[PDB]
């Protein structure tokens, strides 16, 4: 009910300013924009992050276990790691 | 083959299949109400109706 | 997988021909030849290391025999057409990935994009000038000729070179910013006054 | 294999391998209290505590989606601390890092939490993901032993133990089983089991040259129309 | 750079260096016998003295 409500009308608005048609086509302009350069910027991390987690290691140097590999060497092993193991186990610990 | 049958339908009506190249072609009925909101501007009755004769003196009319 | 062959089947089409089940039609390569490739020479003996097979190196049998065409090319035009309607952008991006893994840099690639779309723009301004000339047509005026290139008397304006320097100083007409003036909203003062009188 | 050729590849303007104090043209100078009138710092030395609490907080409302699985608690208190551990033992200098090593640490671990705290970090999805596959396989083989069936892990195990007497019973002349022999025997049947299922062609390339996938389809062509469903 | 100074000299005169293109210039001395032969011909006169008004009625001459 109140004027402020006034601000929706765009029948009339070539009567105040006739600014609002054409301010927000630089705004999708300047959206679009952004969204070309940000998208860039965060998706291309992946190509350092997937060489240096395969490349970068040396054997004079100690190469720490990460939380992903906890969990996956724990609970995500496969049943011929189950087996090799324990048939480790059995020739060499139990049947010598 | 059914997409070449169904744009021959479409193609009926649509004419140039390129875009930003022409307009479609509708044939609808004549009544009362064809063009009832620009009846007052004078310009749109004078190219929509008249086909001018030019004369030797090559001009629009002044 | 369990899926595989249904989705591999969904996403992909296959060649229905069995051009190569007949035996004797079998091309030996004689009907599309690269001509330009560095082994063109090494091309052509395995041709003829194929034709001498076929006749136990007695090539007067191929030569009394009937010669054909390659069944398997047959409306490889049309195929082509139908996967670019299909999918235009992935058949593009296939197309060029050989070509597109030397990039020009950001001045090329803007180069290309500039006056590649500053092209269209003058292409919709000329179209854009003919229904000015079919409405002078109408209007009255016989045209002789056509464009706006006067070769008379006539002052011509080429169009807007596409620098900033002029990009700046000018701008095209903007036609829904050409409105009706705003004093037609006052006969709406008719409207409010009839409806105190006829007490509404 | 392949080796790095450039002698120079971990030089930095600040020494071999530094990064931790990359050279910059503004760089740390002291403070006089005679001489200073005011001053604006944010660093403080409240890292220690706030790296206590975090990893308190970090272990606690990660357990709080555990269902009270022992080994899964277990199992991620050593991820945990994985992750807690690299400035510990990096070869970067952590010590020396250019504004204060701890508080940049613990601002850090403190956006893992916030994460932690919604229960969405993807640490913790990447969990529940990899236990249930893990419970999903623990539970086949719970019932097949409650079935009096012999799980595919039992048959290899007493396949391979049927494999080292047939191999020591024949090699009489050296009795020295080494721990290469015993895992060549192993793999032999690894590799023919693994060729036996009906796996997704995980190699490019097959026998040949070519590759393994659906589209390496090439002439002759010898394929008709398709066919459709039957009734 | 000796045949380019040399076609700098000729360029002077024949203007275009591309072939089909255009005609030299070449300012000659006016005397009573020039296009002495062809002062029979009305046409060639026209053509080359006289350059007429357009008017509003935009048709050559009657
Ligand atoms: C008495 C009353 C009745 C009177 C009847 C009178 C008429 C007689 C009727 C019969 C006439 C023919 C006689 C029998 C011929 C049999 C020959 C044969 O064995 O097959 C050879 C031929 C072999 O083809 P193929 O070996 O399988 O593959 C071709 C090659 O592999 C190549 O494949 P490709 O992939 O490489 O593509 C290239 C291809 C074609 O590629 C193209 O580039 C052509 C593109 C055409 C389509 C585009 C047109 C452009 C306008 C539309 C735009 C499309 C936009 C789509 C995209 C949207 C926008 C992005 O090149 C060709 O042109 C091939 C055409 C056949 C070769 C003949 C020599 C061609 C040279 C002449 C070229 C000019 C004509 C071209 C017409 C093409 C029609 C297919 O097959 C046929 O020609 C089939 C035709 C038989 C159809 C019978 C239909 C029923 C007949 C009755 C119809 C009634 C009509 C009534 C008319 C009324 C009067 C107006
Ligand atoms: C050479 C330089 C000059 C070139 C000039 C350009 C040529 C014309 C291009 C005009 C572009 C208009 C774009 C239309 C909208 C497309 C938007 C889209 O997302 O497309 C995906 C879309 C595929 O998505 P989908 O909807 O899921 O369809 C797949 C389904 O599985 C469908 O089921 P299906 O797979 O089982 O069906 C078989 C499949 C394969 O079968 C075929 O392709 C053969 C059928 C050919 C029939 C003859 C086509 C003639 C043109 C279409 C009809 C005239 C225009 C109709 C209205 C189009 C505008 C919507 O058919 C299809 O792929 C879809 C059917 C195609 C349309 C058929 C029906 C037409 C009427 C549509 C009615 C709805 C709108 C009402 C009218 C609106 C008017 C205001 O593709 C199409 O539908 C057609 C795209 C055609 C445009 C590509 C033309 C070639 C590329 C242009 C040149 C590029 C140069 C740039 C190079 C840059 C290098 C870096
Ligand atoms: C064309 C010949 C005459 C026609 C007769 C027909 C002849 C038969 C052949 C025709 C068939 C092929 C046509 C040519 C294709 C190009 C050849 C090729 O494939 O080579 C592989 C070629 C790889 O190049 P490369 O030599 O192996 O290595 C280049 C290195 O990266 C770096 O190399 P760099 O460091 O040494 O130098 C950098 C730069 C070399 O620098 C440049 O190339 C300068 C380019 C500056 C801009 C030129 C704009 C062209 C004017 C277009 C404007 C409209 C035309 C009308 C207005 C102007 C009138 C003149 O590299 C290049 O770009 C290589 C291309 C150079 C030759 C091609 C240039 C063609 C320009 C047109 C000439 C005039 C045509 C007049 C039009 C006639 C119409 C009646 O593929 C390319 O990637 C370059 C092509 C351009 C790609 C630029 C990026 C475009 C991205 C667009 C994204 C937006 C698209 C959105 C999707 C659309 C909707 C779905
Ligand atoms: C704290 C340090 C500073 C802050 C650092 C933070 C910076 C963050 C960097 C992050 C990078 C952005 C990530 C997203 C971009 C990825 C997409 C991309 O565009 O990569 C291009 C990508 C990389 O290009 P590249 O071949 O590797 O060359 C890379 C560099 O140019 C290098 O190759 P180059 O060495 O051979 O280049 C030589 C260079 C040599 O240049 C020079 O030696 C001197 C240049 C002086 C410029 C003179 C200015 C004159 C001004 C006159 C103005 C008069 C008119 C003004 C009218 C206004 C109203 C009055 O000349 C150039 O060619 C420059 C290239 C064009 C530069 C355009 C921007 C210039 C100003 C940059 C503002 C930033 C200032 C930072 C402060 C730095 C202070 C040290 O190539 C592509 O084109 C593929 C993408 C397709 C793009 C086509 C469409 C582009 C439009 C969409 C782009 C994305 C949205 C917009 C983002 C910003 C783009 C302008």
């Amino acid at each position: 009910i109140l004027d402020y409500l006034f601000l929706l009308d765009l029948n009339d608005d070539l009567t105040r300013k006739a600014v609002f048609e054409q301010v927000i086509i630089f705004i999708f302009i300047y959206c679009t924009m952004n969204f070309l350069a940000w998208s860039t910027v965060v998706e291309l991390i992946w190509p350092t992050h997937f060489f240096n987690r395969r490349h970068s290691s040396s054997q004079e140097f100690i190469r720490f276990r990460t939380y992903t590999e906890v969990l996956l060497k724990i609970s995500a092993y496969n049943d011929f790691f189950y087996v090799l193991n324990n048939y480790y186990y059995n020739q060499k610990l139990i049947l010598k | 083959f059914v997409m070449y049958a169904f744009a021959a339908k479409v193609l009926d009506h649509l004419g140039n299949p390129f875009p930003f190249s022409g307009h479609g072609q509708i044939v609808a009925a004549a009544d009362r109400w064809n063009h009832w909101d620009v009846r007052c501007y004078d310009n749109v009755m004078k190219a929509l109706k008249y086909i001018r004769i030019p004369t030797v003196q090559n001009n629009i009319p002044e | 997988s369990l899926h595989e062959k249904m989705q591999t089947d969904y996403l992909w089409v296959k060649d229905h021909s069995q051009a190569d089940s007949w035996a004797k039609a079998r091309t030996h390569g004689y009907n599309y030849i690269a001509h330009t490739v560095p082994n063109k020479k090494e091309r052509y003996e395995m041709i003829w290391r194929s034709m001498g097979k076929s006749t136990d190196w007695e090539l007067e049998k191929f030569r009394l025999g009937k010669k054909f065409p390659d069944r398997g090319n047959k409306r490889r035009w049309f195929k082509n057409l139908f996967r670019l309607i299909k999918n235009p952008m992935g058949y593009i991006f296939w197309k060029t990935y050989k070509a597109r893994l030397a990039k020009p840099s950001l001045i090329v690639t803007s180069m290309f994009i500039g006056f590649t779309l500053g092209f269209i723009k003058l292409k919709a301004q000329s179209i854009a000038y003919s229904k000015k000339q079919y409405a002078t047509l109408r209007a009255g005026k016989n045209i002789e000729g056509s464009g706006q290139v006067h070769f008379g008397y006539h002052d011509q304006k080429w169009g807007m070179p596409a620098i900033p320097m002029f990009q700046l100083m000018y701008y095209e007409l903007p036609g829904n910013s050409i409105v009706v003036n705003p004093c037609r909203n006052q006969n709406y003062r008719l409207y409010f006054e009839m409806r105190k009188k006829l007490g509404i | 294999g392949y080796k790095i050729r450039n002698k120079s590849i971990f030089w930095t303007r600040a020494g071999w391998k530094n990064n931790w104090h990359p050279k910059n043209f503004n760089a740390p100078r002291p403070s006089y209290g005679e001489f200073t009138m005011g001053i604006r710092c944010r660093n403080d030395h409240h890292s220690f505590l706030r790296y206590v609490q975090t990893y308190r907080n970090m272990s606690r409302h990660c357990k709080q989606y555990f269902l009270g699985d022992k080994q899964l608690e277990e199992t991620f208190i050593l991820g945990l601390r994985s992750l807690f551990l690299v400035p510990y033992d990096s070869q970067c200098l952590t010590d020396q890092i250019k504004h204060g090593g701890e508080r940049r640490f613990v601002d850090q671990l403190d956006r893992d939490f916030e994460l932690i705290s919604y229960n969405t970090h993807p640490y913790q999805l990447f969990t529940y993901t990899v236990r249930n596959e893990h419970l999903a396989w623990k539970n086949e083989q719970y019932e097949k032993i409650q079935k009096g069936e012999k799980t595919f892990e039992q048959e290899l195990l007493d396949y391979l133990d049927e494999q080292v007497l047939a191999e020591k019973a024949k090699l009489r002349d050296g009795q020295n089983f080494s721990i290469e022999r015993m895992t060549e025997i192993a793999l032999h049947v690894f590799r023919k089991a693994r060729a036996g299922k009906v796996r997704p062609a995980q190699d490019v390339r097959g026998p040949d040259g070519n590759v393994n996938d659906f589209l390496e389809q090439r002439r002759p062509f010898e394929h008709p129309n398709p066919t459709g469903v039957t009734h």
